């Protein structure tokens, strides 16, 4: 195939994938393995991370009686790059979720080994980690925001928070960033809900002085109601060194079809920028952020083959958080988040200037919003969608969507209402496409990772359209047709030397 | 309805402030109030010194901003302690932003710092503390919203939001004893598998040489244990008083150390009050029995299986608690409640007031008043929520009407001290000045501890049945036996306590 450029097949099962934004090097974290590659998927270094002797009942320092360490696999759970200090962060499942700090030029080198329990020690329990501004100092130092699911397999697991900010200082590596006697940059799930109410962390991102987590979880903690799974959005102010601003609102992607259809289970997320046309529909500037996410209707907690693509602007996300916060501080309703501590009523407050930047106070502090942010999907699909990525190199936004069956689909989004597929092909047939799907630095190639392979896929190829009815017929937003030369190519490739403005024509603006 | 008492002195402030005895000697008492703290002489309830500390206008605008009222946004002084160097530790609520200061000598501010977990936010009588061996043990809330109760010392706290250790408690007192610190409070019941918003009263304990567990446990207690207090009426038809209201300091009644407590019934129940007393040895002995099992999905099991208790029993004070095992510290954090309930002295309440209009609210005891026969009786003072003080003793008549010993309550007097509606918050006894200081929200009133001098009639002196007043027959004066000297073989003095009150009067001739 000519659309796929490079293919790298690995020996183990792959877990994560990131691209260095300035050097374009590729880092792949997998089961018992850890690989570094060049921008063309040429292997540079490979690191054996397992297996090692380990039991879930034991920590590194002590192993209780009648328990024995046995060789177990080391699933990679976190893969991150620090920009200020050139060093790679990789966390494994062994030893209660340990992180190592490796050199960026050569991942084989270990620079710092920490013993702190940071990440889920399960093979399937989620873990989401991104680096963004935070305390202790005012936002000149970055921290690691981590969200971990309670694996429920060890007594040492209670020690690990569910959401927390963690320091990147050499002296205090991976410790909670700011902690005091009664408060800190940390949220635990209470002893009564910890073993029953689990939280699945899907995606994490930072936008406009706030840290975000996209989660799936049970709507209710008490057993008074039947089990319903919802998608939530966890937020914290980055200046906040107390998590006074820990707040959640639910996320609904609702459809007209079959009466009421709720795509309750989110599968993957991607934060990106809109196009000229799309920014007008959402009522935002082109420099503003848009959240792209793929939701799947789920039988219980299991996603079905009935997915949908939903977009959310962060102006409406911030205005929905503000809507839930304003309402609590006006005394209406219950604070929520009964699975942190018993839910007490919202207090009436004299607060007069709660805005989009509200950063939290002592009162109504851990707030659980009930008013959801709602969106109607621009596209629906007959397969389970497992990844999402968005680029606006062309004048239009194109969303790249990965299939659990191994297919890549491209959707062009012209409005909050109108969008449709213009391409669809298999990258690794029979192999679910991983959630970590990232572009090249120029957004010209996209890295698609399946179970055991990584494929460098070209974002557009207009040269393979010989005749012109094929160029405009492909309905590719990247492809137009120069009148003079017989080449299909984008606008920049044609020469406006021709007198007629119909030198370059799009697939919907004219006829060839 | 009720005779008013002979008020000796008074010390009045507004009703808006909220007095809290923060230290008491027989000569002086310290009173924390709305924006000041008073040093008051017990000689005439006269102010001797004052230390004013007002919340800044910005700090108290923040309080009203977060949904509070004017009367809540003040700096209610609520913690006092004289440090071993002459320094003065003084903390206040500071409009729901508690602060602590270090005054050094008059006084001058030497340190100011946050006090979350060291000092309540609200002026309510919800909290307590004990400055034991140069360290403040605090039992309060650490959050503005009041949903994070804890027991905090320097670098050690209970588990945040752990309801098996503390479930919405109201602390009533704290005692230092024998290398432990005891905390008295009422709590929500999650102990029983079928709990339904019931309130039970606990006594808790922490070792003073606790230094936290190993590794991550280094900031939490390795010795926190609690037991239920049993203040019930026994028999075929039990009657429980489950909400503890006030305790007393440890009282040395002969060879027994006792703690006296006031209990009441829950709301939407048969209204009633009681006074109970618990031996200090019975309190500590309960922490040596079985632990109560945690809640599971089956909920059909005995207390903790005794095969799960580690070889060094949890709760004992080890020299370095940082050497314990993760198994041991996690155990005591999952089994902080003892199985056995602390029994009461005589196995029943010493006084009961059921279905009356008023409730008992405070307690104080004058121990070991030697009667005319040479018997020692503790004299018990209990104040009501409508401003009365009840005085009484207990006599354990051996086989008076049955083979089982029968305990009887001898009520000496129940007089009105404060105006008809005002709740008595605390009581402080000065055995030296023969004065009883009654504490309300905005006043202190002193009354006579013993009324021997006031009465002049023979019938009154014997009907009073005070163990310290007896009628002389050479002198017509009803005399105080503390200053008098009987000789066991003289028919001079006359006193009747075991009989009825009318029977005591018949002993008076003519
Ligand atoms: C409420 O207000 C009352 C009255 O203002 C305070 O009571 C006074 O408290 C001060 C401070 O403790 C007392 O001063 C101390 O007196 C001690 C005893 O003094 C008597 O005995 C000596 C001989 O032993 C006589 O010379 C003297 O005239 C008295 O008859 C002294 O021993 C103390 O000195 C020691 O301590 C200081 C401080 O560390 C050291 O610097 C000295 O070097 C020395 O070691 C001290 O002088 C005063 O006597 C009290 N007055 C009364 C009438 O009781 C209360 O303290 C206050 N409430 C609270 C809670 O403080
Ligand atoms: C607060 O404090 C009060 C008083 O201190 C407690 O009341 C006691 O409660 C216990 C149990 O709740 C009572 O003890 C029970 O006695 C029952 C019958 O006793 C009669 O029969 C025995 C037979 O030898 C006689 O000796 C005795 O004198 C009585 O005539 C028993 O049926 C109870 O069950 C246990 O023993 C039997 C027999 O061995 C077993 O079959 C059972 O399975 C079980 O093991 C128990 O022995 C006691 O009598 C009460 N005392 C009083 C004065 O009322 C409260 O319980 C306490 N509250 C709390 C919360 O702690
Ligand atoms: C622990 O590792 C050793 C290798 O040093 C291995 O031989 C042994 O089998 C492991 N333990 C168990 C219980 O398998
Ligand atoms: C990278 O690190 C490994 C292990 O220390 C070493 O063998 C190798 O020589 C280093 N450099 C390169 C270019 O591989
Ligand atoms: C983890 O997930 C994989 C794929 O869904 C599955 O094959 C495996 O059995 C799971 N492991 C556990 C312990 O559930
Ligand atoms: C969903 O589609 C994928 C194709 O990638 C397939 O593996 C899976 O079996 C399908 N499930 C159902 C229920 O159709």
């Amino acid at each position: 195939n000519s659309t796929i450029t490079n293919v790298a097949a690995f020996d183990t099962k792959l877990n994560h994938l990131l691209v260095d934004t300035i050097t374009g090097r590729v880092f792949v974290g997998g089961v018992n393995r850890l690989y570094q590659l060049s921008p063309d998927l040429e292997l540079s270094e490979t690191v054996k991370t397992g297996p090692q002797n380990d039991s879930v009942e034991c920590s590194i320092l002590d192993c209780p009686l009648n328990a024995v360490r046995s060789p177990t696999d080391n699933y990679n759970k976190v893969l991150l790059i620090d920009r200020a200090t050139s060093r790679l962060i990789a966390c494994g499942s062994l030893f209660q979720g340990t992180c190592t700090v490796r050199n960026l030029q050569n991942v084989s080198i270990i620079e710092h080994e920490v013993p702190d329990a940071v990440v889920a020690n399960d093979a399937n329990s989620s873990t989401v980690a991104f680096i963004a501004p935070g305390p202790p100092q005012h936002p000149v130092t970055n921290v690691m925001y981590v969200g971990v699911t309670y694996t429920n397999n060890s007594p040492y697991r209670s020690e690990i928070p569910a959401v927390a900010s963690r320091s990147l200082e050499k002296t205090k590596m991976f410790q909670i960033a700011s902690s005091a006697v009664t408060t800190g940059t940390r949220t635990f799930i209470n002893s009564y809900a910890r073993e029953t109410y689990f939280v699945n962390y899907v995606y994490g991102f930072s936008s406009e002085r706030f840290s975000y987590f996209l989660t799936t979880q049970l709507k209710h903690s008490h057993h008074s109601s039947p089990k319903e799974y919802i998608t939530k959005l966890v937020r914290i102010c980055q200046e906040d060194s107390n998590y006074y601003s820990y707040t959640e609102i639910p996320v609904e992607c609702i459809s007209d079809a079959q009466g009421g259809t709720k795509f309750n289970l989110v599968q993957a997320g991607f934060l990106g920028k809109p196009s000229s046309d799309l920014a007008q529909s959402l009522g935002i500037s082109i420099q503003d952020d848009v959240l792209f996410a793929v939701f799947s209707k789920g039988e219980g907690n299991t996603p079905t083959n009935n997915s949908a693509l939903c977009i959310y602007s962060l102006k409406s996300i911030r205005r929905k958080f503000m809507q839930n916060i304003k309402s609590c501080f006006n005394g209406s309703g219950m604070r929520g988040l009964d699975f942190i501590s018993p839910s007490m009523p919202c207090v009436l407050t004299k607060l007069q200037t709660i805005g989009e930047d509200f950063c939290g106070l002592d009162v109504n502090s851990p707030l659980g919003g009930e008013t959801p942010i709602t969106s109607v999907p621009v596209a629906m699909f007959n397969t389970k969608l497992t990844s999402v990525a968005a680029t606006s190199t062309s004048g239009y936004t194109v969303v790249f969507v990965g299939t659990s069956d191994g297919f890549l689909k491209k959707v062009v989004i012209e409005s909050s209402s109108i969008a449709n597929e213009y391409a669809s092909f298999a990258v690794d047939l029979g192999s679910e496409i991983n959630r970590d799907m990232q572009f090249d630095n120029q957004n010209l190639y996209i890295y698609v990772m399946s179970k055991t392979k990584v494929s460098k896929v070209k974002v557009f190829d207009c040269s393979d359209y010989k005749t012109c009815g094929d160029c405009l017929g492909a309905r590719d937003p990247y492809c137009g047709w120069c009148s003079l030369e017989n080449k299909c190519s984008p606008r920049s490739n044609c020469q406006d030397d021709a007198n007629d403005p119909l030198y370059w024509v799009s697939y919907k603006t004219g006829k060839c | 309805q009720t005779k008013q008492d002979k008020v000796l002195a008074h010390f009045i402030g507004n009703s808006t402030d909220y007095f809290k005895i923060l230290d008491h000697n027989d000569e002086f008492v310290l009173v924390g109030a709305k924006d000041v703290i008073y040093n008051v002489s017990l000689n005439g309830l006269k102010e001797i010194a004052r230390l004013e500390w007002h919340s800044t206008d910005a700090d108290r605008e923040l309080c009203a901003l977060k949904g509070k009222h004017e009367w809540d946004c003040h700096n209610y002084l609520r913690v006092y302690a004289l440090r071993p160097n002459g320094e003065v530790l003084l903390c206040g609520t500071n409009s729901y932003k508690p602060r602590c200061r270090h005054y050094t000598p008059r006084y001058e501010v030497s340190r100011d710092v946050e006090a979350q977990g060291l000092c309540p936010y609200s002026p309510a009588h919800n909290s307590t503390y004990a400055f034991a061996d140069g360290h403040l043990y605090s039992a309060t809330v650490a959050d503005f919203s009041g949903g994070d109760p804890l027991i905090y010392r320097e670098n050690l706290r209970t588990e945040q939001y752990d309801l098996k250790q503390l479930n919405q408690p109201d602390f009533v007192g704290a005692i230092e004893r024998n290398g432990y610190v005891l905390f008295f409070f009422r709590e929500l019941s999650m102990e029983v598998m079928n709990f339904g918003k019931a309130v039970y009263s606990r006594v808790a304990r922490v070792c003073k040489n606790d230094r936290g567990g190993p590794y991550s446990h280094g900031k939490s207690w390795t010795s926190f244990l609690k037991a239920r207090l049993n203040c019930s009426v026994p028999g075929e038809f039990p009657f429980y008083f489950d909400e503890i209201q006030a305790i007393s300091p440890i009282v040395e009644s002969g060879s027994k150390s006792l703690i006296y407590a006031v209990f009441t019934t829950s709301v939407n129940a048969i209204p009633g009050s009681a006074v109970c007393a618990f031996n200090v040895d019975d309190i500590l002995a309960a922490f040596d029995g079985e632990f109560k099992s945690q809640k599971d999905s089956q909920s059909h099991w005995l207390p903790v299986e005794r095969e799960q208790v580690p070889k060094p029993r949890p709760g004992q004070c080890v020299e370095d608690s940082r050497t314990l095992t993760s198994i041991a510290v996690n155990f005591i954090k999952n089994h902080p409640l003892m199985e056995e309930a602390v029994p009461a002295v005589h196995g029943r309440p010493l006084l009961t007031k059921v279905n009356l209009h008023h409730r008992l609210t405070a307690i104080a005891v004058h121990p070991q008043v030697k009667s005319l026969s040479g018997a020692y009786y503790d004299v018990i003072y209990s104040g009501t929520d409508d401003g009365k003080v009840t005085k009484f003793i207990n006599i354990l008549s051996t086989h008076p009407n049955s083979t089982v010993d029968r305990l009887k309550t001898v009520v000496i007097s129940e007089m009105q001290v404060l105006p008809l509606g005002t709740p008595i918050r605390e009581l402080v006894i000065s055995t030296s000045k023969n004065s009883l200081v009654v504490v309300s929200d905005g006043s202190l009133v002193s009354v006579p501890l013993h009324h021997c001098s006031h009465i002049v009639d023979c019938l009154g002196c014997l009907s009073l049945q005070d163990p310290i007043c007896a009628w002389d027959l050479q002198t017509h004066e009803c005399k105080n036996l503390a200053t008098s000297q009987h000789k066991f073989g003289t028919k001079t003095y006359l006193q009747s306590l075991n009989s009825t009150k009318k029977a005591a009067a018949l002993l008076c001739p003519h």
